[PDB]
């Protein structure tokens, strides 16, 4: 369920290719399309590399010269850059290292600072509601707070 | 195109798909022509060694 | 003393028939009824007492009762034995499948 | 939700591939058939990060056919869904049992039992929208979807969403 | 090793003052606690 | 004709492996099933013409492993659950 | 020439040797198998939910098996069960049983004497199981009284009796002399009541096998791919001998139901439970020694499992 | 006393869920502590099998147990009685247990009906949960299909089969109020 | 619920199928295409080689009697068992009727066919309400 018990594979123990080990990775709604649509670009780049020898139409763009660079096999990933953007207000990865700096402050499970990043609410009562895991485990005040300068973070671009 | 009856022949066909087509009743199509990948089973010819046993 | 007495034993039967065999045979003959300790029968109660897998030991004779008691005391086969390896219908590790075959991608470009 | 995790997928490859270029074909092969398909223990598999830095380790022939096997192990960016997680979706299909959600991959179903008492069904408009007290739920409309239930089958996975409950519905 | 002492063996056995022959076999193999002839060589 | 026992002995000797497995499965019967990662039984529920697959009495629809083995064999499986008797194939080694 | 599947193929390396538990033969099985009867009432098609229904497999190609679909040539088969009323045992384990019972307490359901005795100390010191088991065996068969106090422990104290195998049954003598037949429901509640360190210091291991496992309560029922029926020129129909035996089990379990549900003769009870447990015991084993040999109504004896994997030119 | 409440509760139980000869073997019981079974057939003039059902039905219920004493006289007759004696104790654990099971099974029937979720198939006679009805859900149609019939599906539960579980819960309340203030009140000096 | 194979030739498609079984080679295939349609054919001969529907219909019994090593007192207690089943069917006048058409029929010199139609028609018969008694040597004869 949502009660901070997830799957074998999705335990907060994890353990990488080299044999270390590692805390999970959640990821929000925000830098998850800009490391998508980074990771994207240096595959672009290894694509034309190997080949010698307003925010929606750039982003269907960029999606169209990405999809050339693919088997024409994976548009669920563009729709799904079409998803997070139409539901996106971040930018940059400067100011997602500040929220990241802000999420990290409370001491809260990557899982739970995920859905926190990933939401948007102007209530400490919305974030407690949506998210049934943080209901004590941290102060209202200090979540709204959050909301207030993730109010001031987000911007219509 | 010899067919089965004569010796130097065969007498099934396995396509790459997985696919067996017997060369009889085969010859009612007409032509069969034979591509890379293909298994034709053959008769047993010369030069062909098997496992010769006699009881016990 | 009980060893070369039965290798004397196993020769004499040979060279009575008047027949030649090699050395290596009867020696490993000998050792194997002897590798437990003292003299060991070559019955059905001599091997099929003994663990070898459950499928190794009911395939010779008494087939029922060594299964019954291999699922009642919870046994485990190993399954590299050669009765096994032929059951289960598969390579088994003797001669050629004794050994893997690799390939390695650095000697493709040589 | 989007996570990032190494995995490892055994590729396979006809003798016909054993150029010194084979290493290329198998990164090749490891995106045809891992982006963009899914698994049932992963979840719907995004991308793939780090494509120069694939580790190849050591190719094994398996017995007959002459196939070459090949362990890969990788890092990817993959979507798995979760229940109970509140989730932002668009509907594309409308049925009298509900309105089915997308959501990135996932087409998320929500049960007309699972929705308040004021939603109604309304088959008379082109297309057919549930239209509410305050709401109208149509095709391009957002809507706010509280998954339930995941199903997690083989390259299938299916979710039921409910929007019954506070803080949800349209957006 | 252990097939080909077998059959080494078992070939010899086909063309079969103590007692020699098949039945000393099978009281050699099958470990017997009496046999035909007990004898001895006092030198 | 039949293959017995001495002849696979003999197969044994000459140290011929690869002839014995063709011999004993593509040129008589080989047949293919499906075992659970939790129970070796032969429980999977395969109903591949949408690729599903279950397996009774220990809730999985995810790990389901092939195998080939001969009807022969399977025979004696199905007549050992028959009789009370569990021959839990695992393609793992947890004994090590 | 079988269809594809997408399951990874590997090949079968460890093999596990086990105890089918009951809950576990009512978790496989997917059929009850009320109806003795092999096919319909209209003499054709199956008798669905009886001895050959298509919840199992299927032969004649031509049929489907429902539960797999697929073909003839593809299904493996297909298992149903049969939940008695009454405990039965198992021949192979018979002897097996018995030497549980002495081995354990009959009342508080402990093992006799205790660590505190030596040659159990050296005893238990023995790796291989089934010698563990033996001399186990050999020091509690002797002594025939639990205790409550042994000087340097459970109570109980209760003389335990002598078992002896009778007529596949098991009759305990008491000295005091009281002898009185021990049912198959007290020495399933007595293997109840074992504790882990009493069986898994017999043998035994807690995810395999169980002694209340060795006692039969729940029977698996095996599909047609194991025993093929005959329809031969549409009127001559042939039926294996399992398929009897399995009849045969149906109707001694209805009978023995309908004689303990309304009354109780006490003594069609036990010719009742003695019937079911000779059709269960010649099911697994027709050729049981001291007991009658089951007769088919061509005139041949009835073909068991245990005679396919008995004689030469089996199965093996 | 405490002892006479017990009576009452085996009154009320027995009464209330069976048939009258088993409270007319009941009360047997009650006005002579051994009640021999020739006594038992030749007071209600019923025939062996008769009877055998009825000891069945009380003993299958923990409410009574036998004692089959012997005899040797006269005749030198080994003449056998099952004299019937009441089990308090298992007969007042047996009505709780049952009262409970009858309180949880009534319960569970209610959180059914509250919510349909469930389809079913007239075509196959196959009934289909809201999980593969989503799974069975096409683009070209607007309706849950069927594997086995590739048709669609029809809503199974409904509200109106939940003001039938409500009633049972304060029926079964009304008539097991006295029944468990009687268990309460015997179970105060634990006898 | 369906459960009909139907064998149909993917490349042909052009009529039902009008095929030929090969018994020898263990298959079926197209007569048209020569393209097979299955593999590892079954028989029914050979199954049959090992081995009454019409007169028992689907009930199944089978025999108790005395084994080679055995006591005569668990084979009397067996017989007993089943004597106190042998109320569960009504089928205990159909083996009795036919033993006694039988011992009529042979002592008539009767062929065996004129016995099968006889108990054939006393089955169609059996114990219908038309009847409605006639003690049973009427119905016989
Ligand atoms: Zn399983
Ligand atoms: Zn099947
Ligand atoms: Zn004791
Ligand atoms: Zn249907
Ligand atoms: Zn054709």
């Amino acid at each position: 369920a949502a009660t901070l018990q997830l799957g074998q594979e999705f335990q907060l123990k994890q353990i990488n290719h080299q044999g270390e080990e590692e805390e999970l990775i959640a990821l929000n709604l925000s830098e998850a399309r800009l490391v998508i649509k980074e990771a994207l670009v240096e595959r672009r780049r290894a694509f034309k590399r190997s080949q010698k020898k307003t925010r929606e139409k750039e982003l269907e763009s960029i999606d169209v010269l990405l999809e050339q660079t693919t088997g024409g096999n994976n548009k669920d990933l563009k729709n799904t850059m079409q998803y997070l953007t139409n539901f996106s207000r971040f930018r940059d990865q400067e100011t997602v290292g500040a929220v990241i700096q802000l999420l990290k402050s409370t001491g809260l499970h990557p899982f739970e600072v995920a859905q926190l990043g990933s939401l948007a609410c102007d209530t400490a009562d919305e974030a407690k509601t949506l998210i049934p895991s943080l209901n004590n485990k941290i102060s209202d005040d200090e979540l709204e707070r959050i909301l207030k300068e993730l109010s001031n973070l987000e911007t219509l671009y | 195109r010899n067919g089965p009856n004569e010796h130097p022949g065969a007498k099934y066909v396995i396509r790459d798909s997985g696919d067996r087509i017997d060369l009889r009743y085969s010859k009612r199509a007409g032509d069969i022509q034979l591509q890379y990948g293909w298994k034709v089973e053959r008769h047993i010819m010369d030069n062909d060694p098997v496992l010769f046993n006699r009881q016990p | 003393a009980g060893r070369a007495a039965l290798y004397k034993e196993v020769y004499n039967v040979i060279a009575s028939d008047g027949s030649y065999v090699n050395y290596r045979h009867m020696a490993l003959l000998v050792d194997v009824m002897t590798t437990q300790g003292g003299l060991t029968s070559v019955t059905r109660h001599g091997f099929n007492r003994s663990n070898t897998g459950a499928l190794m030991r009911c395939s010779f004779e008494e087939t029922v009762e060594i299964l019954f008691e291999a699922g009642a005391s919870a046994e485990l086969d190993d399954c590299r034995g050669v009765s096994e390896n032929v059951i289960l219908g598969q390579m088994a590790p003797i001669g050629t499948g004794a050994f893997d075959v690799m390939i390695d991608e650095e000697s493709l470009v040589k | 939700m989007f996570f990032i995790k190494d995995l490892s997928l055994n590729i396979t490859l006809h003798p016909s591939f054993f150029g010194p270029r084979m290493k290329q074909y198998l990164k090749t092969k490891l995106l045809e058939e891992v982006e963009g398909s899914c698994t049932g223990k992963f979840g719907y598999i995004l991308c793939v990060l780090d494509y120069d830095n694939i580790d190849i380790q050591r190719g094994r022939i398996l017995p007959t056919d002459g196939s070459a096997e090949f362990n890969v192990k990788y890092r990817a960016v993959v979507f798995k869904p979760f229940k109970g997680e509140v989730v932002d979706g668009t509907v594309v299909s409308c049925s009298q049992h509900g309105f089915e959600v997308q959501v990135g991959p996932m087409k998320v179903f929500v049960t007309k039992h699972l929705m308040p008492q004021d939603l109604t069904f309304n088959a008379g408009s082109n297309p057919p929208s549930y239209q509410s007290s305050e709401d109208v739920i149509t095709i391009k409309s957002r809507i706010r979807v509280k998954i339930e239930g995941c199903i997690s089958q083989v390259s299938s996975i299916h979710a039921i969403g409910s929007i019954k409950e506070d803080y949800l519905g349209a957006i | 090793v252990g097939v080909l002492a077998a059959q080494s063996i078992g070939e010899p056995a086909t063309q079969m003052k103590v007692t020699s022959g098949v039945p000393r076999l099978k009281e050699i193999l099958n470990v017997a606690k009496n046999m035909k002839t007990p004898s001895l060589t006092v030198y | 004709l039949r293959f017995g026992e001495m002849e696979r002995d003999c197969m044994i000797a000459h140290g011929a492996a690869s002839f014995l497995k063709e011999r004993l499965m593509e040129a008589s019967d080989a047949f293919r099933v499906h075992i659970c990662g939790i129970c070796g039984l032969m429980t999977v529920i395969a109903k591949l013409n949408h690729n599903q697959f279950e397996c009774k009495g220990c809730d999985n629809k995810i790990d389901i492993y092939q195998i080939h083995i001969p009807y022969a064999a399977k025979l004696l499986f199905q007549e050992l659950m028959a009789m009370n008797i569990t021959p839990r194939l695992y393609t793992d080694r947890s004994r090590d | 020439g079988q269809q594809y599947s997408s399951a990874p193929l590997r090949t079968v390396k460890e093999v596990q040797f086990g105890l089918f538990s009951p809950e576990e033969v009512r978790a496989i099985s997917v059929a009850k198998i009320r109806f003795p009867e092999t096919m319909d009432e209209t003499q054709t098609r199956a008798k669905i939910g009886g001895l050959n229904d298509p919840r199992l497999g299927s032969i004649d190609r031509n049929l489907k098996c429902q539960t797999c679909q697929e073909g003839m040539n593809e299904c493996p088969g297909h298992f149903g069960h049969i939940d008695l009323a009454k405990p039965v045992f198992h021949v192979g384990f018979i002897a097996k049983i018995k030497k549980v019972c002495e081995c354990v307490c009959m009342h508080c359901g402990k093992l006799l004497l205790d660590e505190h005795n030596e040659l159990m100390r050296q005893a238990l010191a023995i790796k291989d199981s089934k010698k563990r088991f033996a001399a186990i065996w050999t020091l509690c068969k002797t002594k025939m009284v639990c205790e409550t106090d042994v000087p340097s422990r459970g109570g109980c104290g209760n003389t335990q009796p002598t078992i002896r195998k009778d007529g596949l049954k098991l009759v305990g003598s008491w000295k005091k002399p009281e002898l009185r037949v021990l049912s198959t429901e007290e020495i399933l509640n007595i293997f109840k009541h074992i504790s882990v360190k009493d069986f898994t210091s017999l043998g035994f291991n807690e995810v395999f096998s169980r002694p209340e496992w060795m006692i039969l309560t729940c029977l698996p029922v095996p599909p047609p791919p194991v025993r093929p029926s005959i329809s031969f020129n549409e009127s001559q129909r042939g039926e294996d001998d399992l398929t009897f035996k399995l009849a045969d089990i149906l109707k001694a379990n209805i009978s023995l139901e309908t004689l303990e549900h309304n009354g109780a003769p006490h003594h069609a009870i036990e010719e009742a439970e003695s019937l079911l447990q000779f059709h269960v015991a010649t099911y697994m084993d027709n050729d049981i020694a001291g007991q009658p040999q089951a007769l088919q109504k061509s005139g041949r004896p009835v073909k068991s499992i245990r005679a396919r994997l008995k004689g030469k030119e089996g199965r093996i | 006393p405490i002892d006479d409440i017990v009576k009452n509760l085996l009154k009320f139980v027995v009464r209330g869920f069976y048939g009258g000869s088993f409270v007319l073997v009941l009360d047997a019981i009650l006005f002579h502590s051994v009640l021999a079974e020739d006594d038992l057939k030749q007071l209600l003039s019923i025939n062996k099998t008769e009877l055998g059902p009825l000891i069945a039905r009380l003993r299958s219920d923990r409410l009574i147990s036998i004692h089959k004493q012997r005899e040797y006289p006269p005749n030198s007759k080994s003449v056998e009685r099952v004299y019937y004696y009441v089990k308090y104790p298992h007969a007042i654990d047996a009505i709780k247990w049952k009262v409970h099971q009858v309180v949880q099974r009534l319960k569970d029937d209610l959180d059914k009906n509250s919510e349909p979720n469930g389809y079913m198939c007239p075509i196959c006679l196959t009934k289909y949960t809201q999980l593969e009805a989503v799974q069975l859900l096409n683009f070209d149609r607007t309706e849950f299909l069927c594997s086995l019939c590739d048709e669609p599906l029809v809503e199974d539960d409904s509200g109106k089969k939940n003001k039938e579980k409500q009633d049972k819960l304060n029926r079964l309340m009304d008539q097991i109020q006295p029944i468990i203030d009687s268990l309460k009140k015997i179970d105060d000096s634990r006898i | 619920p369906n459960l009909n194979i139907v064998l149909t030739c993917p490349e042909c498609k052009v009529y039902p199928p009008k095929i030929v079984e090969r018994f020898s080679e263990g298959d079926v295939v197209c007569a048209l295409c020569g393209l097979v349609l299955s593999d590892k054919l079954v028989d029914t001969r050979s199954e049959w080689r090992t081995f009454n529907p019409l007169l028992d219909g689907n009930n199944l019994s089978t025999r108790i009697g005395k084994g080679e090593t055995t006591d005569m007192r668990f084979t009397k207690e067996l017989n007993k068992a089943q004597g106190k089943n042998v109320m569960d069917k009504k089928d205990n006048e159909v083996q009795a009727a036919f033993a006694k058409i039988t011992m009529l029929c042979d002592a008539a010199e009767l062929p065996k066919i004129v016995k099968d139609c006889a108990k054939e028609a006393y089955k169609l018969c059996h114990d219908e309400k038309t009847l409605k008694g006639k003690s049973m040597e009427s119905i016989m004869a």
